[PDB]
């Protein structure tokens, strides 16, 4: 409508290719190009396992909000809330 | 400056915003930290960059382990053949 509006388009997304839900390391739901294979679900379990399990003393118990994974065309975004594991799979800019 | 190992340690200090390094060679070795860093973290950082790149299908993709949170975000780069621990603040 207006120069400030539907006309402004707004900033886009970039495109997801993969999704993925681990729950207790098992997969509860997975699309894209996260299969069914095991090589993501299991390798980023322990990626997840390890990657949690560092603490640094200064913020003591929780060893992160979110954890991306950036590769040269696409990457990894993780997330747990209580053992449920999300990886979004998705473009760089 | 003839280059060497521990200048860029305290030289990526200066930056307000980098607030510790640490390196490590998939050892688990620390081979100098600054800043929040030290030895116990030398093997962890070692592990979480060393199993990040069984997700490379295949290598050349070398995945920046970033890794946000609260404190600080904290990428991770496999990098020169030496896995380089950057925290910095955004």
């Amino acid at each position: 409508s207006m120069t400030s509006a539907l006309t402004q388009g707004l900033e886009r997304i970039p495109d997801q290719l993969g999704y993925l839900v681990l729950s207790e390391g098992a997969v509860l739901a997975s699309s894209g190009d996260l299969e069914n294979d095991e090589q993501a679900a299991s390798a980023i379990s322990e990626l997840v396992s390890t990657a949690c399990g560092f603490r640094l003393h200064r913020g003591m118990n929780v060893p992160f909000k979110r954890l991306s994974v950036v590769f040269g065309e696409h990457t990894l975004l993780v997330t747990v809330s209580g053992q449920r594991v999300f990886v979004v799979k998705r473009q760089n800019r | 400056m003839e280059a060497t190992l521990e200048q860029h340690l305290e030289d990526t200090m200066k930056n307000p915003s980098i607030v510790g390094v640490l390196c490590t060679d998939s050892q688990g070795l620390n081979l100098g930290c600054r800043g929040t860093l030290s030895d116990e973290h030398a093997g962890v950082i070692s592990v979480l960059a060393q199993q990040a790149a069984k997700l490379t299908s295949d290598p050349t993709d070398i995945p920046v382990v970033c890794l946000e949170s609260d404190n600080g975000n904290i990428m991770i780069q496999k990098h020169d053949g030496i896995t380089v621990a950057v925290h910095k603040m955004a």
